[PDB]
């Protein structure tokens, strides 16, 4: 699970594996913040050549 | 003979300014004078289209005294001559035209608003506002951060957080160079900090650092501690401390007005979010707090929003929600819609430059 | 050449209001001549608002997603014209100064 | 701090002993 | 008496909104000449390439066009012959007989082969175990070029050619483009 | 400032006024009023009198109703012209901590509500369960948050549908920002 | 360098083990007054008085030492002047003969580059730095980026500067030629790992420093024991537990390392831990490791707490992924902790967003969630939404 | 700066108590108008009232009260049913600039009329007080 | 009174060419599109 191949998890409290896998959306948390690091980057060049 | 007129005009705004700060004779015993100079013979000359030949330096210096008191201390006990400075001057107000005088309008509004803000009513802000507003193109930017400041406070006592908000956070930028990024800098950034803990709790401290005066910011980062922290015993021993700071800033209000938050951000740490949480750990935490109304308390904070909740009291249970994966569906439209705007109005910027 | 003689969103909504309006007059003629094909179709319409009012909930949260994007891009164009601004303010101060 | 990180080790080591 | 101030009051707002207005439509108004200009300039036959092979002082320049012979044409009157020179790459009309530009001139690598390489990218510490050869290439080749001064001075003669013998290959072709 | 005019009745007066001011439940003529005194330190920490309607309305926005109605019922100015406010501030509170109620509890018993609200007397808490609409099962009452749609309006809020339609129309203002 | 300058960090940032400070302010007092370095040794006095271990004598008392002079002394000025006599009066006869017979391009940088020695070492900072940068203005072998590339270094630790090294740094670097080059690159990828973690974003660090390329010493540019701990170290804190089996024990160099020496506790003992996914094992271990190898340390000293809590975090987290309802009245007993740790230091984590624990605290009962969520995304993606959109609004306060 | 003592005798009723108010108040308006505002619903109840006859000093108070807001309609006639107290040949800022208002409406009024009938103002289509 | 009539002959002319100016820019971005093409 740690590898995480298949998404379980363990129930110590009484001794049972119980279906954690119900998935995830990706590439929306990621998409935007690649996007918002070259923009502050990008600005922050052509204001010292502005200036 | 219109250049000899004019350039005795402002041979004579020259004169009185530089009569004062640096070479006055005495601030208070001036005042006279200044107020014979305005009253006849200088309004009376003027066409209504004043903006620079009268400023704000003579009306500020003249104010700027009579709130001193400690090379003033008063000359009437009746209260005679600040009353009557108060009433000349809101007499101006209806002489600045509501058409032309613009820059003079605004001058005018900003000192009435804070005696006012120091002593009166604050709602008696209100028809000064609603006056102000009329096309400008003359108005500068130290005024208008002034403006924003006055206008900030009073709506801060009236419990806008928001409105307060957006205007503080506008107040700051424009104006500061180095003649305003001095002492208003100072009482702006105060209330600026104040606002952000009230309305919720204010962004790190970190940045406040390196922008503003140092002897200032050790007093602001243990006020802001106490109440994020969320202790009520480390708010009531930081105020009684910073008594002196309070007391010149004119914020002696925050001690009733940030006393609440403090008990409620002391709930709010806790991570209550299993399905039940049991009673006593939250009755043991709030008996320090509050001493008779540990059960109105959990109470208030529920009809508040801090929590939603049930309890049964025959059971001695909390059953709540999980306060971590909350911000869902139209917690995007509000950013949405708001980000917009933002943008709309920057594109407009571009455009008129 | 038919060009060289000559020289949507509120439209496509008003010619389907328009429609079901068409469809209403038929329905009140068709009322009148009994006191086929037709009534079948409008059931089968009226069977497939109503049913579609749940899957519209589920289309707002990816709408949502699709506007913190448009707010992202109107700052990457933002961007270009800034530095449009630039340029031109280069250009007006060597102007002044010959 | 410097001080949290020992008081704590303290706390840590009495629990231990009689763990 | 109040009633005229407000008015010219109004004269004050209405000039700005001109102007403002009137040098976008000079800006966009400016666009459409532009590309009508455009239309009009697309219609000729084109230039000729061609060498020029020499001034002369007549305002005349030999030129060796490349899709055609050559011809003797008349330069512009935009400029003299001396403000031209002989190797020059030059655009020459085709309607006018006119150098209506200068390219740049032909590049010093040419013929069968030969290699011409400014800025030398070797130095003796591109190579190593040069400490015999430091010290002696330094008088024969430096010393003279970069102090005429000195061997003048002294009356020893600068060096006519020098002559380099030793394993093939090991930095002996890169030594003399690091002195260079 | 003034000093010369001055009396001991001030004090009861202007807090009697602060209170008053309290009742109607207007937080901002409150800190109106106090800004207004001579001092902001002097006055209010100074006078006995001044003292009682600001610990009030410090208790009331935080929560500590129990401690404020507990500080009217034993005060000493009780016997005199707080008496008059007493009969409105009780219900004002006893207002406040049903809706608190209403909202934590799923139910709760009948004696627990009667000694929250303040009464001792059995029939007068069931008239007011009644007044607050809530059902009663024996031995307790039952609770049902109850909303309803609307509570005055302000668009964005639906006078004819669709905040789809408020995202067309401001739309129509960050497309008109780009076409031209 | 290096050595002089650690041993003065390590003798400053010394409360504990008689012969650390004794053995340190023997070293810095044989090397300080044999060099012209005057002004840290000020500096070292200065850091170093009304503090405890003190091996000044000018006044006080406080002193745990056996040597009884690292005080400021006018001794000093005798040593230092003999020195500084002979190597002003060499240089200047130097400079003179080179510059005028007009010999080379490259006798001219070697006598700037003597200028670059002299300069640092009395510890000017802008003359050493204006002196050198003459010979790469008067590049014409690569040479002259190298003095440039060493000085930075030297002055950089003694002073303890991120932001002017960081600049120089990155300025000589990127220049005119780049190149793979060997002690180009481990000075690089030390002082980047330094800076970093200084900011506290702290996966950048890790980027260059955790991976190394020189199995040998780079003496003063840092020690190869010095550089290997504190990659081990930063790997340990900052990258996963799929990352700590990738690289961070099964990388040939550590195998070298872990050979002689595992005192590091984090070649050793914490990797095996992490890797065994213990808490019962892990704590202990984290606060010997924090004495014996942080504190000594330049420069993970200044991360105190944050690099505990983190690790901490990380463990809680590795063990509440794997389980779901989960008797925390088990764990509060067993693994290691106390109950009154456990609860706190759980609860300061849950509200920052470092873990999706779902507590009870004293019923004794803890489930788990799922540690990302839509909701997760849209609350961070609001958050770098308004820090991209109130730098335009400063761009258009200035400009405009 | 208070008009409390003033505005407070608005709301007591018995004529002489309105009266003493009244005339201490006129003075004051232009000085005072930021409280004065407020209490501007009941010195229109003053001036409603037609049993008490200082209803145009009442009036005369409340338009310069209705100037500084911006509402110039309403403060012209109010200005109007003034009467003796609407002065013109005293030419204040009060004075002077509710005077300008008023010609501007006749003037409006006086466009849409022409149209309609070539007698007007000899009639009382208009009205006789903005004639006067 | 007289002084507003003159000062009325100098606005007239200024309402008149700044809502001519709007159709005009109207007008020339059409042009500007379909010329574009024909080039």
């Amino acid at each position: 699970i740690l590898d995480k191949i298949f998404y379980g998890v363990l129930d110590q409290g009484n001794g049972w594996l119980y279906v954690y896998e119900t998935p995830n959306q990706d590439a929306t948390y990621d998409s935007a913040l690649e996007l918002v690091g070259q923009l502050n980057k990008v600005v922050d060049q052509l204001f010292e050549k502005a200036s | 003979k219109t250049i000899e007129v004019t350039a005795e005009i402002n041979c004579f705004m020259h004169l009185l300014v530089q009569l004062f700060l640096w070479d006055s004779k005495e601030l208070e015993q001036l005042v006279e004078f200044n107020r014979k100079v305005v009253i006849p013979n200088l309004l009376c000359y003027y066409n209504l289209r004043s903006l620079n030949l009268i400023n704000a330096k003579l009306w500020f210096y003249i104010y700027l005294s009579h709130e001193t008191l400690a090379r003033s201390s008063e000359e009437i006990n009746s209260d005679n001559q600040n009353i009557i400075l108060r009433s000349t001057m809101m007499k101006f107000l209806k002489i600045a035209s509501l058409k032309h005088d613009n820059e003079t309008k605004a001058m005018l509004i900003n000192l009435i608003l804070r005696d006012f803000l120091n002593n009166g009513e604050v709602d008696s802000a209100s028809d000064f506002i609603s006056k102000l507003e009329y096309p400008h193109t003359d108005v500068s930017s130290s005024l208008e951060a002034r403006y924003f400041f006055y206008l900030s406070k009073i709506n801060a006592i009236q419990l806008d957080y928001s409105t307060a908000n957006e205007y503080i956070i506008a107040a700051i930028r424009k104006a500061p160079h180095n003649s305003k990024s001095l002492g208003f800098l100072q009482q702006s950034n105060k209330l600026h900090c104040c606002i952000q803990l009230l309305m919720g709790d204010i962004p790190e401290l970190s940045f406040f650092h390196q922008s503003n005066m140092q002897k200032s910011l050790l007093p602001y980062y243990h006020l802001t501690k106490a109440v994020k922290l969320g202790d009520l015993k480390k708010f009531t021993s930081t105020i009684t401390k910073y008594k002196q700071l309070l007391l010149k800033d004119d914020t002696y209000q925050l001690c009733v007005r940030l006393r609440s938050n403090v008990i409620k951000t002391g709930i709010r740490i806790i991570s209550l979010t299993y399905k039940k949480i049991s009673l006593r750990d939250i009755c043991l935490k709030l008996n320090l707090d509050s001493e008779q109304t540990v059960e109105y308390m959990v109470s208030r904070a529920i009809r508040d929003g801090v929590i939603e909740a049930k309890i049964n009291h025959e059971d001695g249970f909390i059953e709540t929600t999980e306060l971590l994966n909350i911000y869902d569906s139209e917690d995007p439209q509000q950013v949405f819609d708001e980000r917009i705007k933002f943008a709309n109005q920057l594109h407009d910027e571009y455009l008129v430059s | 050449g038919v060009e060289h003689l000559l020289r949507i969103r509120l439209t496509n909504q008003l010619k389907s209001l328009k429609g079901l309006q068409s469809k209403l007059k038929d329905v009140v003629e068709y009322l009148d001549k009994v006191i086929h094909t037709i009534l079948g179709k409008l059931q089968d319409v009226f069977n497939l608002n109503n049913l579609q009012k749940a899957l519209t909930v589920k289309t707002n949260d990816e709408l949502m997603v699709i506007y913190i994007s448009n707010l992202v891009r109107s700052i990457i164009a933002f961007d270009d014209l800034i530095e449009n601004k630039i340029q031109n303010k280069k250009i007006q101060e060597q102007r002044v100064k010959d | 701090d410097d001080f949290t990180n020992e008081l704590k080790a303290e706390l840590d080591r009495y629990k231990r002993e009689n763990q | 008496e109040q009633k005229i101030q407000e008015t010219e009051l109004k004269i004050r707002s209405k000039t700005e909104n001109v102007r403002r207005l009137e040098a976008q439509r000079n800006a966009l108004n400016d666009k459409v000449r532009f590309i009508k200009d455009e239309l009009r300039l697309l219609q000729e036959p084109g230039s000729y390439v061609g060498e020029v092979i020499k001034i002369v002082s007549d305002k005349k320049v030999l030129v060796k066009v490349q899709p055609e012979g050559k011809y003797i044409v008349d330069v512009a009157k935009d400029i003299n012959v001396k403000d031209l020179k002989a190797s020059q790459r030059v655009c020459l009309r085709s309607d006018s007989y006119m150098l209506h530009k200068v390219l740049e001139n032909k590049a010093d690598p040419l013929v069968s082969l030969m290699m011409v390489e400014k800025v030398p990218d070797s130095t003796y510490d591109m190579v190593g175990g040069l400490t015999k050869q430091i010290k002696e290439i330094k008088e024969v080749i430096e010393l003279p070029v970069k102090h005429p001064e000195l061997f003048e001075s002294l009356g020893i003669a600068q060096p006519k050619g020098v002559i380099l013998y030793g394993p093939p290959g090991t930095g002996k072709t890169l030594l003399a483009r690091a002195v260079a | 400032n003034h000093k010369l005019s001055e009396s001991d009745k001030k004090s009861k007066l202007i807090s009697l006024y602060l209170l008053n001011l309290l009742s109607q439940n207007n937080t901002t003529k409150f800190h109106s009023e106090l800004q207004y005194l001579d001092k902001h330190i002097k006055n209010l920490e100074d006078d006995s009198l001044l003292s009682y309607p600001i610990k009030l309305d410090r208790w009331l926005m935080e929560g500590s109703y129990q401690k404020a109605w507990d500080l009217l019922q034993s005060g000493s100015q009780n016997i005199s012209e707080f008496d008059s406010f007493t009969d409105i501030l009780k219900s004002a509170i006893r207002d406040e901590i049903a809706k608190n109620t209403e909202l934590s509890y799923d139910f709760l018993p009948l004696s627990n509500i009667k000694a929250l609200l303040f009464f001792n007397n059995e029939k007068e808490t069931e008239k007011f369960a009644l007044e607050r609409n809530w059902p009663i099962v024996n031995s307790k009452v039952y609770f049902n948050n109850q909303s309803k749609e609307k509570a005055d309006y302000e668009d964005e809020m639906m006078h004819e549908e669709d905040q789809k339609t408020n995202i067309i129309e401001k739309a129509m203002d960050y497309a008109i920002s780009i076409e031209n | 360098n290096y050595e002089v300058s650690e041993k003065a960090f390590l003798l400053t940032q010394s409360k504990v083990s008689i012969e650390q400070r004794k053995e340190a302010a023997e070293f810095v007092l044989a090397k300080i007054k044999e060099e012209e370095m005057a002004p840290y040794y000020k500096y070292l006095c200065e850091e170093y008085l009304v503090n405890n271990g003190q091996s000044d004598l000018e006044h006080d008392e406080k002193s745990d030492s056996l040597n009884e002079w690292i005080k400021f002394d006018q001794e000093l000025y005798n040593e230092l002047c003999k020195k500084n006599e002979s190597k002003i009066k060499e240089l200047n006869e130097k400079i003179q003969k080179l510059e005028e017979d007009d010999e080379g391009e490259l006798e001219q940088a070697q006598a700037w580059i003597n200028l670059g020695e002299y300069y640092a070492q009395i510890g000017d900072k802008d003359n050493a730095e204006k002196t050198l940068g003459k010979s790469l203005s008067k590049a014409i072998s690569t040479g002259a980026k190298i003095d440039v590339m060493l000085t930075i270094a030297r002055l950089g630790f003694f002073y303890n500067d991120q932001l002017y090294v960081k600049e120089k740094l990155e300025a000589v670097n990127s220049m005119i030629e780049k190149g793979g080059d060997w002690e180009r690159r481990n000075r690089y990828k030390t002082y980047y790992g330094i800076h970093c973690l200084a900011v506290r974003n702290f996966k950048e660090a890790a980027k260059l420093l955790v991976d190394s390329l020189a199995t040998f010493t780079s003496i003063e540019l840092t020690s190869y024991e010095s550089i290997a701990t504190y990659a081990s170290v930063t790997g340990l804190f900052t990258l996963e537990r799929t990352d700590l089996k990738s690289k961070v024990i099964d990388s040939p160099e550590l195998l070298s390392l872990i050979s002689t020496t595992a005192a590091l506790q984090s070649i050793s003992s914490l990797t095996i831990s992490l890797y065994a996914s213990d808490y019962a094992s892990y704590f202990p271990y984290l606060l010997e490791t924090y004495a014996n190898v942080l504190i000594p340390c330049k420069y993970l000293n200044r991360h105190a707490d944050f690099f505990v809590r983190e690790m901490r975090r990380k463990v809680y987290a590795q063990l509440l992924e794997s389980y779901k309802t989960l008797s925390l009245k088990s764990m509060a007993s067993a693994f290691g902790v106390s109950v009154a740790f456990l609860d706190n230091d759980l609860g300061k984590f849950i509200p920052n967003k470092q873990l999706n624990c779902v507590i009870d605290r004293v019923n004794g009962i803890v489930e788990t969630n799922r540690p990302d969520n839509k909701n997760a995304q849209y609350h961070l993606l609001v958050k770098q939404g308004d820090g991209l959109l109130t730098k335009l609004q400063k761009y258009g306060a200035a400009v405009r | 700066t208070t008009a409390a003592p003033l505005l407070a005798l608005l709301r007591e009723n018995q004529d002489s108590v309105k009266t003493y108010a009244l005339e201490s108040i006129n003075n004051v308006v232009d000085q005072l108008w930021s409280e004065i505002s407020n209490e501007l619903p009941d010195i229109e109840a003053l001036y409603d009232d037609d049993t008490f006859s200082d209803r145009e000093m009442a009036a005369l108070i409340a338009s310069k009260v209705y100037y500084n807001l911006g509402e110039y309609e309403s403060a012209v006639k109010y200005a109007l049913a003034a009467k003796d107290r609407f002065d013109i040949d005293e030419k204040s800022q009060f004075v002077e600039t509710i005077v300008s208002k008023s010609i501007e409406m006749y003037v409006q009024e006086a466009s849409k009329q022409y149209t309609k009938d070539e007698q007007f103002y000899t009639k009382d289509i208009i009205d006789p007080k903005l004639t006067s | 009174y007289f002084k507003l009539k003159k000062l009325e002959k100098e606005y007239e002319l200024l309402t008149l060419q700044e809502d001519y100016i709007k159709d005009e820019q109207r007008h020339l971005k059409r042009e500007l599109k379909r010329a574009q093409e024909e080039v």
